[PDB]
DNA sequence: CGGAAGAGATTCAGAG
RNA sequence: UCCGCGGCGCG
DNA sequence: CTCTGAATCTCTTCCGACGCGCCGCG
């Protein structure tokens, strides 16, 4: 390598054969002396093992250093091991025509397209610039393309959406995981510096938008593009290979939207008629002279495919609210009405899209689901599901139940000093009695939470579903479970000593009202502990996935 | 009360605790540790003249020549800071050494010396340390953070599990010392004694018993006691006492007094022990066969012959009995064979020995040290003396004997360094205790066995280990002085110890780089703990131990700031009132508490001892006369927490405050938020970046003061006073009279530091923050630093802020921002770049930097100087020119130049602005080696450099000769005051007033001379300085001058930068929005920020909500304000407004009032209010929920906080109302035009023809193999083929593709992957045969 | 350095 | 002037 | 007595996710 001056950092090999060389030139040298055994077994022994470290060096003793204090590198070292040759130039090598970015969302395109900013864009496909340049001939030779592609005037760009237009990339997520961390995508240009991808492949590559980063591949050939468009594609991957269960099943907005869109106070503005069809129920509530919600009877009519190959219609009256009936308009036409009746939760939504794909093909299955990704984000945003602190109701007989524990405890602790229990059987029975507590205050506060709307209902009075966001949020099966409102409104469980042991003391305290020092240090105890977890098992993980899949 | 720097704004406050210390220096380590490593103490105390005396006097061996310390000395530095880190060079510092050599006559040792010879010595040079504690090593900031390792002393480790997993726990002694050999002792499963040696080979413990000189006898009289036996005519009568009778079963009939109290067979309980301790006699009776097992202790020999009758650690037979017998002897000592309190391992670990002789135990350590060796007696002896009774190479500190006396329960506190035998016997006694299962073990974690080390003491090992090499080297040397032949010094190099130090800071695993971005990185990278580097653990030696908390962490290390990913707990932060001890330990305060008050006084405490006490919650009702008002209070314990009475705790934390780090304590609210989600909070809020314009956040937590004084990042009053003069360069402060000193004192200057490049590619500026003429008080700031304002630290800025999904924009976490922020480029970052050009002087042509290039246009030119160098200031843009650097590629041959040539091709080098990234120039450094010709450019700007660096001077020569002028106006205040010629004869001019007094003049010719010397200092500071610039600059040979340019980049807000709060919530920005569709009120303002509410349930942080709601309590004030003053109204309708806002709270220590105020103060103080209203809180002791909500009844805001909100695209009512207010927003340094980047063809390698690999090289992404395997499993075939053959290695065929492609004729070629032609070769190089075969 | 693994020296170990 | 080590950070 | 042998303890070796960015020193 030339560097500065005269100085060359070279590699350790020519140092190696240098060393090597000159031993042999010298003992070489010394037997046209005829020199005593001694010094000639000695030159032996040294050259023997110089040859011997330069074949492989640290199988001896004392092993020869390098330039200052290292280890000098092999030919075994450049044949085996992480840095060697196979796992860093032949099982993996480095591309060209390839880039890199950061992602955004855009929720405003098809599943089947992604964007690619304008940049990149005029960076990747210069070959196919120059190629139709040629072809329209208004260039002459390499130097008047490149000059005109460095120019960036105008009247290329019009090419370059022409190159476009059905030409297919390739994404990809740096920590590739399972089969589906690679797709193609029908390439859109688009103005900005960021990657942008339709909302519902993030699932699949488990990329939050974070700041994460993609990479992207151009196949080039015509086996290229057809071996892309036939199994690259994102259309025809709806099942995963390890459960027949799909792999678009929506997240977290869409879901909030259709859940808060198929719910019924039971007294509302615009309660009680009668409509002919979905359409003017949507213009109603454009119009804004009905609720979102509200049972209405309602003239609907449903397909099905009683006949092998044809579709039968057949009309009714049921009666359901307007929001399941303008969420009927836009359904595809096999599926019962029977299908939407229910409160369409996380389970329910994947059924409902298994069932479209078994029952009606492929294509109708995909764009319904693009549709409805369509809808949820409107209603998501016109609905306005904020979040509140005066949402989050405390129950009030649980600070009584804790009155009453400590009473117990007190008991348990004063029976202990009479010698009349061991400190083993006081300890097991006040972590029962303390669990028994947290039940007890958990199930009250779910029962205060969980219906508290009360209305006078047309009348005297009436008990319904509540309408607080945070319960909304959580039995939609969105975003968290029972257990974070238990650990946020109720007591946060009780935790255990970093061997395992459980703490006596319970955590008596809550995140909407203060907290103590302790209780916080035992709850970074928990964290820490959680997080040291993850960040070992990660390479044990990714070590088990390369040996299996070499072994098969 | 409170100083008018303070009353620029007043901060509300809550919080009911009143705080009592104060928050100490936050860079106390640091500065204590290098201030103790260099001071002249006596007796040396942990110092450098420790070490001195440790390393010397030298003496020559037998050759009566003595080398002895007299003292050390240095000089000042030969630079200044500013130019040094400009320049290149380190702030360093000569290292002044006067040695005493003196000869001893040969004909008498003791005898006094022929002569002494006594010079000062210079050897090497030492890095020094800025007020802001850092460290200058190539023209750049290094700091050094501090190691913690454990303790020299003794472990004891369980081990239990893994081995013999069927089976109990082993155990094992460690000595661990602080310079020497590891030492380790363990058992085994078959129960014996060994010891291993520096982690080698296992060696029982007799092998080292006998080598301490001791016979078999005297070892086991030491690890055991006597049962006597007497040769008796009845049966061989005995004497036992019950204390061995403890525990066992009657082996025999228990009779005394010739009565038997119980018989054989029946469990000796406690009741028959008592009943034998009744009238307990000694002497009894029993049979013979019990002896059967039973071992000798002595070593009874015959007296026929002499010969041994039984040796030790053999059992005893009935033959042995009776030709015992058969001698007489009748006293027979025994062995105590004790079964469950004394297990009798040391029998068959004696049993089991190899040898038995001192000589071959000494053969045998000799050949397990060093393998395959001719075994010699004084070799082994060598050896062995050079292991634990050598000073030199085996030593302790007296730290490590003082834990070594505190685990053996011993009471003596200072003693030798090096160990002796009792010791070790000791450790012996203390294991086989431990292994009868009495005592107990000790663990790791805890802290009283964790060390900390600081700067000086690395050092002073650094430069120990340099002074033992050159102190060999010395001797060597002196082995063969001669008769005061030479100046001790020749004898000396500075080379060695200078090498050393040099690579101990430049090289080190504890010298990081550090990472200069605002002053919460500058604060916080210093206050850190780490437990790599040598001596310690590395990144995968760690266990679960190390990773998880302690106990014993609380109030000494901070719990929930950490680095996260592939080390967690290993880069752990110290507290804040946290300090060191004197040894080396940690401490952390305590309130002293009487009977049933609590006193003011505090102590410091260790971490050992705490266990002793009981301390109790620091969030406690203390009562108004130091009572509690409860008679019970929980209390944590040496174990745990448990509620105690109220007399039992001695104890009181100090306050809330220190539980956490520096960073974890500016985080409003933090108690209401989970601890994951506050640590990646912490880790984003280190990695801010200042903005062009700082702003106070709204919601502050009172610490903010304290890290913006005490971090050096701002210009502070040395001394208070009056300003004089202000500018956006300099300030200039009127001195007060109490302050100034009587000799001569003056005025004080602060030059204040303008945009230049810092570490990180930021922009460092110094703004003042003081009016004109304005008295100034001790101890306060002038000037705001960078992220700063006021005095106080402010990273982000402050938004209004929604919570609400809108279209999908937000859907995971992405953050939706309106374009008003750019509007009003309240974002908008400054970076600073960095681009160097070298002129080597190289065969073919040295290089020329001028401005003739070939090849090239006008353009260039255009924007350059004849120099060949850019003007300042041109807005240049990617791949242009910048500097003009070309390389040119008998009498009969030398002369065809001309005939079949035309001219020599000089090659173009120049170095072109990196693709991709606009500027404009705000500086050009040139530097030139020693005696190279300067072109013209840098000639004018060493000028421009002369001119500024001489006004300066004679600006402060100016004022500073003022002063000397008072004193000729003080005494010739009477006389000829002219009328007109006052001013035009100056404050100088005064000796020529005509005619002068014959004393008068005397006064004037006497300070007539001592004008000239401060003329003459700047003279000599002119002088000095001229030829600093003047001279050239030593650099690496070669090399003729260096070019360095500087680029400035204004950085504004696009799609996809990475923006984050102050309670974990992540995001970056997907669309910039205009602001018609953004949401707005019913008042007819819009909102600026909207997140996704679905952030709160899933991670638990419920922090952001509260702190949003005091948004607009906050701004609810504030508005109100700006509503009113907007119209002139009297003061006192403000004053009384004001005076309820600083009321209106539940129980807080602030009592400020505003009647003792004068009007145009409460006039400058509302106009600072035109913003809003900063709000004060404690980490814990914070707001609740109550007083918010009465607080925004003082404002005109609904009770809840909940609005309803207009839409912008559709504008109709939302049937849900919305949350909105106010929230802290700052940015990352993580943009996207410094990732985004892509190539097509470009470079490859040379080893391999591969593509290169990172973005500085115009190189791609890398196919991992992970995806290799993912591809084959959808059935494409091709593109694997198609990626890694014709794109990446084939070489013809690229080409090919690269001609086809331009066709569109899109085929695709097999080729052959030279990679693997690559992989054929070396394989061959050895003896291996293979290559190919048949087509 | 934890763990696995695997080869190798050792060391009883009943059959003699 | 583009090879190698160490450290920090990000996912 | 001498095995053969069947464990048994000793000693050595091989290994421990991926990808990128930044900075420093030979
Ligand atoms: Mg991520």
């Amino acid at each position: 390598v030339p560097l500065d001056g005269g100085r060359f950092a070279t590699s350790d090999l020519n140092d190696l054969y240098r060393r090597v060389i000159n031993r042999n030139n010298r003992l070489k040298r010394l037997l046209d002396l005829a020199a005593p055994d001694i010094i000639v077994r000695n030159e032996k022994r040294m050259l023997q093992e110089a040859v011997d470290a330069l074949l492989d060096n640290g199988r001896r003793g004392r092993a020869i250093t390098g330039s200052n204090k290292r280890p000098l590198k092999s030919l075994a070292d450049m044949i085996k091991g992480k840095q060697g040759r196979f796992r860093q130039n032949l099982l993996g090598k480095r591309v060209d025509y390839s880039g890199r970015s950061v992602i955004t969302v855009g929720p405003y395109l098809r599943l089947h397209q992604c964007g690619l900013p304008k940049k990149m864009a005029l960076e990747l496909f210069k070959p196919f610039i120059y190629g139709k340049l040629e072809l329209r001939g208004l260039a002459t030779t390499i130097k008047a393309a490149k000059k005109m592609v460095e120019r960036e005037e105008a009247v290329v760009w019009d090419i370059l959406d022409e190159v476009i237009r059905e030409h297919p990339v390739l994404l990809n997520r740096a920590p590739t995981l399972h089969r589906l961390g690679i797709q193609a995508f029908e390439p859109v240009l688009i103005e900005g510096k960021a990657i942008q991808l339709h909302p519902l492949v993030c699932a699949a590559y488990n990329a939050d938008f974070d700041g994460d980063q993609m990479a992207v591949h151009v196949p080039l050939t015509l086996e290229a593009q057809l071996e892309a468009r036939a199994l690259m594609m994102s259309t025809n991957n709806i099942l995963s290979p390890a459960n027949g269960e799909p792999i678009i099943v929506p997240s977290q907005d869409v879901v909030l939207g259709l859940y808060y869109m198929t719910r019924d106070c039971v007294n509302a503005k615009g309660e009680g008629m009668v409509l002919t069809g979905p359409k003017e129920a949507e213009r109603l509530y454009r119009s804004g002279l009905a609720s979102l919600h509200a049972r209405v009877k309602v003239r609907i009519t449903e397909y099905e495919k009683d006949a092998n190959g044809e579709l039968v219609a057949k009309t009714s009256l049921k009666d359901t609210t307007v929001g399941r009936a303008i969420l009927w308009m836009i359904v595809p036409k096999g599926l019962p009405y029977s299908i939407v009746n229910q409160a369409l939760g996380k389970k329910a939504i994947s059924k409902m899209l298994n069932t479209c794909y078994r029952i009606l093909g492929l294509k109708p299955t995909v764009i319904f689901a693009d549709q409805i990704m369509y809808t949820g984000f409107a209603y998501a945003a016109r609905s306005g599901a904020s979040v509140g602190i005066d949402d989050m109701v405390i129950p009030e007989k649980k600070h009584e139940i804790i009155s009453e524990a400590e009473a117990e405890v007190a008991e348990i602790q004063e029976q202990f000093q009479s010698g009349l229990v061991t400190a083993g059987e006081r300890y097991n029975k006040v972590i029962d009695i303390w669990a028994a507590a947290n039940d007890r205050v958990s199930k009250a506060m779910m029962d205060n939470l969980q219906t508290e709307t009360v209305i006078n209902r047309d009348g005297q009075e009436e008990k319904q579903v509540s309408f607080n966001s945070i319960y909304m949020m959580a039995d939609s099966g969105a975003r968290g479970s029972a257990a974070q409102i238990r650990q946020l409104a109720g007591m946060r469980g009780l935790m255990a000593k970093p061997d395992g042991s459980i703490i006596e003391t319970p955590i008596t305290a809550n995140f909407r009202e203060g907290l103590n020092v302790l209780q916080y240090f035992i709850s970074t105890h928990g964290a820490r502990k959680g997080l040291a977890d993850t960040a070992l098992k990660t390479a044990n993980s990714g070590y088990l996935t390369r040996r299996l899949v070499d072994v098969a | 009360v409170y100083s008018y720097t303070e009353k620029k704004r007043i901060r509300k406050d809550f919080g009911k605790r009143p705080q009592v210390l104060d928050v100490p220096y936050l860079l106390s380590i640091q500065l204590d540790s290098f201030q103790k490593f260099i001071e002249q103490d006596p007796e040396g105390q942990y110092g450098l003249e420790a070490a001195f005396r440790s390393v010397f006097p030298i003496q020559s061996y037998s050759g009566n020549s003595e080398l002895q310390y007299v003292s050390y000395r240095l000089g000042e530095p030969v630079f200044d800071v500013q130019e040094c880190q400009i320049r290149g060079v380190t702030y360093s510092a000569p290292l002044r050494v006067k040695l005493r050599l003196v000869i001893y006559e040969r004909e008498a040792p003791e005898g006094t010396v022929k002569d002494i010879k006594e010079q000062e010595v210079y050897m090497g040079e030492i890095p020094l340390m800025t007020d802001n504690g850092t460290f200058v090593i190539n023209g750049t900031e290094r700091v050094i953070v501090s190691q913690l390792h454990r303790s020299p002393g003794v472990f004891f480790d369980s081990d239990k599990g893994k081995t013999h997993s069927s089976g109990k726990v082993l155990y094992n002694a460690r000595i661990i010392p602080y310079r020497g050999s590891w030492l380790d002792f363990e058992f085994d499963p078959k129960d014996n004694l060994f010891v291993r040696i520096d982690r080698r080979r296992k060696l029982p413990a007799t092998i080292i018993l006998r080598a301490l000189n001791y016979t078999t006898e005297q070892i086991l009289d030491l690890f055991f006691e006597k049962v006597i036996f007497e040769i008796r005519d009845n049966k061989l009568q005995m004497e036992l006492v019950p204390e061995r009778l403890r525990g066992e079963t009657a082996s025999f009939d228990i009779e005394a007094n010739g009565k038997v109290y119980v018989e054989k067979g029946r469990r000796i309980t406690a009741r028959h022990i008592r009943q034998l301790e009744k009238d307990d006699v000694k002497l009894i009776e029993v049979p013979v066969e019990y002896i059967a097992g039973k071992v000798v202790a002595k070593d009874y020999i015959d007296e026929s012959t002499g010969e041994l009758i039984c040796a030790a650690n053999m059992e005893l037979s009935l033959d042995l009995l009776a030709k015992l017998s058969q001698s007489g002897h009748k006293r027979i000592e025994t062995l105590f064979t004790n079964d469950l309190d004394h297990g009798p391992y040391i029998s068959e670990t004696l049993r089991v020995d190899p040898t038995n002789d001192r000589l071959s135990a000494l053969v045998e350590i000799y050949r397990m040290m060093r393998p395959g060796e001719p075994p010699t007696r004084e070799a082994a002896e060598s050896l062995f003396e050079n292991l634990f009774f050598s000073e030199d190479r085996y030593d302790l500190s007296a730290v490590g004997r003082m834990k070594f006396n505190r685990s053996l329960l011993r009471e003596e506190i200072e003693g030798s360094g090096i160990l002796s035998k009792d010791d070790i016997i000791d450790v012996m006694k203390k294991l086989i205790d431990i292994r009868n299962g009495k005592g107990e073990v000790d663990d790791i974690d805890h802290l009283g066995n964790r060390r900390i080390r600081s700067v000086g003491e690395m050092a002073e090992n650094q430069f120990r280990v340099g002074l033992v090499r050159v102190e060999r080297a010395v001797k060597e040397r002196l082995s063969l002085g001669d008769l005061d032949t030479l100046m001790p010094q020749d004898m000396i190099n500075a080379k060695p110890i200078s090498a050393a130090v040099k690579e101990f800071f430049g090289s080190s695993q504890l010298s990081q780089f550090m990472d200069q971005n605002n002053p919460l990185s500058e604060i916080t990278h210093k206050r850190r703990i780490s437990a790599l580097g040598p001596g310690g653990l590395t990144r995968e030696r760690a266990g679960f131990e190390v990773r998880d908390v302690h106990p014993t962490h609380y109030g000494r290390v901070c719990p929930i700031e950490t680095p996260e990913g592939p080390n967690i707990g290993l880069i752990n932060s110290l507290s804040v009132y946290a300090q060191t001890n004197e040894y080396g330990f940690l401490e952390t305060p305590y309130r002293k508490v009487t009977d049933g008050v609590v006193t003011d006084e505090i102590h410091y405490l260790s971490a050992i001892e705490e266990g002793n006490y009981v301390i109790a919650q620091a969030n406690s009702n203390l009562d108004e006369e130091g009572h509690f008002v409860e008679d019970l209070v929980t209390c944590r314990s040496k174990g745990e927490s448990s509620l105690f009475s109220r007399d039992q705790v001695d104890y009181m934390d100090v306050s809330t405050q220190q539980v956490v780090s520096v960073g974890a304590s500016l985080i409003p609210f933090l108690e209401h938020d989970d601890a994951n989600r506050a640590l990646m909070g912490a880790n984003m809020q280190r990695q801010a970046v200042p903005t062009l314009r700082a702003d106070k956040p709204l919601v502050g937590t009172g610490m903010e003061r304290a890290v913006a004084v005490d971090s050096g990042v701002t210009a502070v009053a040395k001394r208070g006073g009056v300003v004089q003069y202000v500018d956006a360069s300099r300030i200039v402060i009127k001195v007060n009279e109490d302050e100034m000193y009587p000799g001569e004192a003056g005025i004080d200057i602060y030059n204040l530091t303008k945009y230049t490049r810092s570490n990180q590619n930021t922009c460092i500026n110094q703004m003042p923050c003081v009016s004109l003429g304005e008295p100034v008080e001790r101890g306060d700031v002038l000037a705001d630093g960078p992220s700063t304002d006021l005095g106080e630290l402010a990273l982000g800025q402050n938004m209004r802020v929604a919570f609400m999904p809108w279209n999908g924009y937000n859907f995971e976490d992405s953050i939706l921002v309106s374009e008003r922020v750019v509007q009003e480029d309240r974002f908008t970052t400054i970076h600073i770049q960095e681009l160097a050009c070298v002129s080597r002087d190289t065969k073919l042509g040295p290089e020329e930097i001028t401005a003739d290039i070939p090849n090239v246009g006008e353009a260039a030119l255009s924007k350059l100087d004849e120099s060949g160098i850019v003007y300042i200031g041109a807005e240049v843009t990617g791949g242009d020119i910048l500097v003009g650097k070309v390389t040119p590629k008998p009498e009969e041959k030398l002369l065809r130049a001309i005939f079949g040539e035309k001219a020599s091709d000089v090659k173009d080098s120049s170095l072109r602005v990196p693709n991709g990234v606009s500027g404009t120039v705000i500086d050009v450094q040139v530097f030139t080696r020693d005696g190279v010709e300067k072109d013209k450019r840098a000639l004018e700007i060493e000028e421009m450099q002369l001119k500024q660096a001489k006004k300066d001077l004679s600006e402060e020569l100016q004022i500073l000769e003022a002063g000397l002028f008072s004193r000729i106006r003080a005494v010739l205040v009477a006389g000829g005051v002219e009328a007109e010629k006052l001013d035009k004869l100056p404050r100088d001019r005064w000796l020529e007033l005509g005619l002068t007094d014959e004393e008068k003049q005397n006064q004037l010719e006497q300070l007539a001379e001592q004008y000239d010397e401060l003329k003459h200092e700047f003279e000599k500071k002119l002088e000095a300085k001229r030829r600093k610039i003047t001279q050239g600059d030593d650099l690496a040979p070669g090399v003729l001058k260096i070019v360095k340019v500087y680029l400035a980049v204004k950085r504004r807000i696009q799609p996809g930068d990475k923006m984050a709060g102050r309670h974990g919530n992540k995001g970056v920005i997907s669309k910039i929005n205009p602001i018609e569709d953004m949401p707005y009120d019913e008042n007819g303002t819009p909102v600026d920020i909207v997140l996704n509410p679905l952030g709160v349930p899933s991670r638990m942080n419920i922090g952001q909500i509260l702190e949003t709601h005091l948004g607009m309590a906050a701004k609810g004030i504030g508005d109100k304000i700006n509503a009113m003053l907007k119209q002139q109204q009297e003061v006192a309708k403000l004053r009384e407004f004001i005076q309820r806002a600083y009321d209106l709270g539940a129980d807080v220590r602030q009592k400020v009032d505003l009647s003792t105020f004068s009007d145009e103060e409460v006039m400058r103080l509302a106009e600072n209010l035109r913003k809003g209203m900063p709000i004060a809180t404690p980490v814990f002791d914070g707001a609740k929920e109550a007083e918010i909500k009465e607080l925004l009844k003082l404002g005109d805001l609904p009770t809840s906080g909940q609005i309803r909100l207009y839409d912008g695209r559709t504008g109709e009512q939302f049937e849900r109302p919305v949350t909105v207010g106010y929230m802290y927003m700052l940015k990352l340094n993580h943009l996207v035009d410094d990732k985004m980047h892509a190539r097509s063809t470009g470079s490859y390698s040379l080893v391999t023809q591969q593509p290169l690999g990172g973005k500085a090289q115009f190189g791609g992404q890398r196919f991992g193999e992970m995806e290799v395997w993912a591809l084959e499993a959808y059935g494409a075939a091709y593109t694997l083929q198609e990626m890694l053959t014709v794109k990446s290695d084939d070489v013809n065929g690229r080409t090919k593709m690269y001609k086809n492609i331009v066709d569109g004729n899109h085929q695709m070629e097999p080729g052959m992957p030279e990679s693997f032609n690559v992989l054929l070769k070396e394989i061959r190089s050895l003896g291996i045969n293979i290559e190919l075969e048949d087509e």
